[PDB]
């Protein structure tokens, strides 16, 4: 009679590596890596902001290829895709662009309201501030939140309005600086060619010159267009000063800014699953440590690893020999 | 392999014995058959659980947008941020490889010791009242019924 | 007769954590965690600079409230409290600070002296440059190592200083440009409407125009000061021309810089005891590999650490049985 | 656990051997009592002192400042400072409370290997003139005096 | 020296066993002299080569350029870059110190390993047939020629 | 008659560290730290840049030491050596100068090329801008690749000359603008005392003023120069206006660039080995994972570690006992 001592064997072929032996079966592992991903956008808790055919920029100043857009209330992260072309449609250079970008990337709060009413605050000055360069279904137009104010027949008088922020949060103002090509298109715009735009608040003081130059065409425009931003304070007051060249502000924004995040460019679609962790391609469902989806992530992400396979044995080695 | 016990002097492994990882054999005039070791068994699925539970959860998760954004004439910065995402790349990549492979060893040592451990405590009891056949088997010198075995498996044999 | 072998057991009730098992009870171990501190701010081999209710700005410039402070000689970090208000007195832009501080976190020399005496270097020119902004136990001040120099009397001439560096040390100096609020008040300071501040060296070349507009009252001004720096090279020489808005140097300092260190923000007490690694709740007594007091320290620290409990066991497992 | 003795074969542990890890009991007409065994507990106390010395020392460390200040138009920087600061955070934790989770295993293992060693080198020495009663103890089949217990913890028994 | 064989009670090297790591001696009427065991040695080999492969190549490695320039009014972001450089030197100069320490540790287990399982081998093929006469020889109690020896090294030993 | 079961022992003085002993002595060990080098500079698979008594400033601008030089056709990385002092050679500060040594460090097709030939584009004005600070072989010169244009004889009219990019690569356009010391300086050279230089093309505008201002002397010149470049892509069109102080550009470079790299300094013979890791003191010839040889490497490089031995044991413990 004989009772014996053995170990279990099964029909497993599951393989991982040692640090003595390679493809070692085995009769039980766990996957460490995530090596795939949802094939979707998601939402982290919140839902992320759609720009579509436009880009922060566009979005911001209100290219009139972005009006059927406006969806904003709250989001966790901004989205752009390859089809995000329409934004500064007029020449020139955004100021600070990839730092406000960082900084609207995740708000909590966020509501467009009127500035300055195009209606009553500009008495003494125009309002045909419109270009081919910004144009909506064939006709010539502009930003929708910036005013372009140029001379009354033959007199550009220096204006000056100013704003109160009351609104219990930071306001998100912008504004543009027009760089005529010529001086004598310095003239037919603003009369005075000695011209200055003068921006000021408590913790913000600039002032403008035209700085005329002549220039290649871009969008058939010769001319440039400055834009530039602040976020003004609560109980703060910004003020406008110019006389020429001032691409007003007719809309700003009231924001709550959470804490920063980033901004995605993928053509993935969106939909309402929910992630702690997002990728370009996909969303993780991940709670391993290691990944080899994507380097660039955002949310709380197993580490990225360059590796293929990292499989963990659990179990004992698998000799079955029969 | 570092205890010699499993794919070495017990030469291979039971497809038979399905209730567990470590266990016994017998064969009687009452007939034969495979049986788990409960303790040894259930004592190695928590030790591993443990582990696995370990490797999977110590990994403490920031949340982070990773993604930069810089300009043309921040060339300098854009690949600082390249040098710390690479950096961490190395790290993460090296230590994780190096990780799986080391407790991996440490794995299939650790159920080899069970397999020895587990032999040698049937071989303590039965002293010189079984002859070790090789392959991790005993033969009686006496008559072995189905309560005696269960002896043996209790660790509760008792015979000099 | 008999002879046994076996391990020794005690009452240690210390207990650690392996890879297999959680809370083991071993004989002996060793903590490898540093988990506690000083209660206090301390010294790196040399002690900190204490600004207390001032800050750096407030310190360089001579702020009206940091009078009884000066104890520069050499400090291995700065500390500022948060009590640290009174910095810039009159409102305005301090350029490139956060660099200056960063640079001046740790310097092992540090002399005050006298740039251009207030007495003799501005004939021509004023000296009722005072401010209810910048004031001391009521009345109206400035800056004590700074000079507003005014018109003398309807007229501002321009004015041509230059120093050269004869200390065998760095110099900082700092200066000021003033931007008044109007077109009119630029007049009855400095006259000229059309004024001009230059400053100029071997490695620092650069022109200032009063950036006059309309703007917020910040302390009571509706005026603005730019605060400006730099590192003048020994035997280098500075030159400052102006036909108006130049708040002058009064004082200069001339430094070694050691290397660079850090700025804590910490109420902390300070003592004589000595310090490889400073936090701002504390120094660690550290010779243990990590910590988990602070992520933010300055000095040679055990690796900032997540964990409650790294505890090592040295000893046996313990088995006494009863 | 991984060999057996400690915890193992061997039952429990002395509180009455006072002077080191390792050790035997014996017993006389002569009397009884614990001693340690000298050679053995200081090179495992040698061998765990080099341990926790590689452990706490080889850590290198540099001196540095840590914070860093940065203004509200330079958030991109803050964060990848932020980035930075985290990574390590992230690296350090986890291979900090791995270290210990492991080294943890190995030292204890250690122990238990030492006591297996010292119980194989008496079971060597004795052979047949003792018998195992188990639980680490051996009885001898002759008389043994202080003199030869003493021989025998020396390692110099002699005697078929 | 966690498995007593190396250094321990097989007490020394052999340097006449100049074909492999591990192997016998044996003595005849027909002479003596030295032998590797192929299998075991060729294993090893194979194993410890592994572990080297796997510490040296699972190292992955980017293109990058370091060395950063920063102007004297970037201080903070050039004490950034100065920080991510210290802070990979630290990881790595600890994790490769203690990786060599570690796996040193361990590769001279598995040589003491491999012994210990070698001379067990040979134990269970000559059970009563030879006498344990310590430092790893078994004397024989009967007479064994060559062929014999070539079968006990062989693994083919046959012999109750 | 025996069997006896050992193992090997030799004569090896290898030894290595453990975690339970240190100093032991094995049978076969593998070095892991590289920890020499080549003592020469070497290739990436292409050749380094070596300027020589020259810096990328001086070897951009065309400073006169530097004739002896020109070897641009493609390379993996620039060297300087402690000798590469000539660069700008009249005094001034070069914008963005970090930024595009670090563009440059790395380039895979470079030709040099006339953009705006001295003879043919500037009639209307002068030629004879030369400086005792720029000197070849005891004479007064200048840049070699920027022309220093002055007035023809009382008269400086506006000038305006523009380069459309036909290379089918990115042109680097540099030029420089002139800081007179003096209001008159200003006249003597280019007449009219409002002047101004405005460069443009499609994604660069920028206009500049001559800052004059009183300054000390650095290598005789108490006048300053200012330089810039930009990055003209293909197709596009840059255009300069100027009515003086323009330091115009001569020769520009039509470039192709690759990854980035990074510059070394060292005084370490170049030759023609080959490497896929360079460090200042040397190459290294390594496939280890790690090496203790220089901090600052480029390429693909074992990781940096402060290590003196890393011994890995292959073997066993030796123990010759003969
Ligand atoms: C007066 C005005 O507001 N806009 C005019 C602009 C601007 O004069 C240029 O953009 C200045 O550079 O020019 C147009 O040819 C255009 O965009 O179609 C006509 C448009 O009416
Ligand atoms: C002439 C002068 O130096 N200082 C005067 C200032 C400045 O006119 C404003 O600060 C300019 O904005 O005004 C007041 C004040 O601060 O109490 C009176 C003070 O005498
Ligand atoms: C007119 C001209 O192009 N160059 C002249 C310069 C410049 O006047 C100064 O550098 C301006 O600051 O002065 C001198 C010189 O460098 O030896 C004579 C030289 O002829």
């Amino acid at each position: 009679d004989t009772i014996c001592v053995g170990y279990h064997a099964n029909n497993s072929t599951d393989t991982v590596d040692t640090v003595l032996e390679k493809n070692v079966t085995v009769t039980h592992s766990v996957n460490l890596l995530e090596d795939s991903h949802n094939g979707k956008l998601c939402s982290l808790g919140i839902a992320p902001l759609q720009l579509g055919k436009c880009n922060v920029a566009g979005w911001l100043l209100g290219n009139p290829e972005c009006d059927l857009l406006l969806t904003a209330n709250s989001w966790s992260y901004i989205i752009e895709t390859s089809n995000s072309e329409n934004g500064t449609c007029y020449p020139g250079e955004f100021i600070d662009y990839e730092e406000l970008r960082e900084q609207l990337s995740s708000v909590s709060s966020f509501e467009k309201f009127e500035i300055f009413p195009k209606a009553s605050s500009w008495p003494n000055h125009e309002t045909k501030g419109v270009t081919a360069a910004c144009s909506y279904s064939g006709a010539s137009s502009f930003y929708r939140n910036l005013l372009w104010i140029t001379k009354k027949g033959t007199s550009y008088p220096k204006l000056s309005k100013s704003y109160t922020n009351n609104k219990g949060k930071e306001v998100l103002v912008l504004w543009g600086v027009h760089h005529p090509p010529s001086v004598s298109e310095q003239q037919s715009l603003y009369q005075n060619a000695d011209a200055y735009v003068s921006v000021g608040s408590s913790k913000y003081n600039r002032r403008f010159a035209p700085e005329i130059a002549a220039r290649p065409k871009v969008r058939g425009q010769a001319g440039r267009m400055n834009y530039y931003w602040t976020l003004l304070d609560q109980g703060d007051t910004i003020t406008f000063e110019a006389t020429g060249n001032l691409i007003a502000p007719w809309y700003a924004f009231a924001l709550n800014k959470g804490s920063d995040s980033g901004i995605i460019t993928s053509d993935a679609p969106v939909h309402n699953c929910d992630t702690r962790c997002q990728t370009p391609h996909g969303a993780l469902n991940s709670s391993l440590p290691f990944q080899n989806v994507h380097p660039i992530t955002i949310g709380e992400c197993p580490k990225y690893v360059k590796s293929t396979k990292l499989r963990m044995a659990t179990g004992l080695r698998n000799v079955p020999s029969r | 392999g570092l205890f010699g016990a499993i794919a070495g002097f017990i030469e291979g492994g039971w497809t038979g014995m399905i209730d567990g990882w470590y266990g016994y054999h017998h064969q009687n005039e009452q007939g034969s058959g495979y049986a788990a070791d409960q303790k040894s068994t259930q004592n190695a699925i928590d030790g591993i659980t443990s582990k696995v539970n370990s490797v999977i959860e110590k990994m403490n998760t920031q949340f982070t947008a990773v993604g930069k954004e810089f300009n043309n004439l921040e060339r300098r910065i854009e690949n600082l941020n390249k040098k710390v995402d690479d950096g961490f790349l190395d790290v993460w990549t090296y230590n994780a490889e190096l990780l799986v492979l080391l407790e991996n060893e440490r794995t299939l040592d650790f159920h080899d010791s069970n397999v020895r451990n587990l032999y040698e405590k049937v071989k303590s009891q039965l002293r010189n009242n079984a002859k070790e056949i090789g392959n991790g088997c005993f033969e009686f010198y006496h008559k072995c019924d189905d309560e005696c075995m269960e002896s043996v498996k209790n660790g509760t044999y008792d015979y000099p």
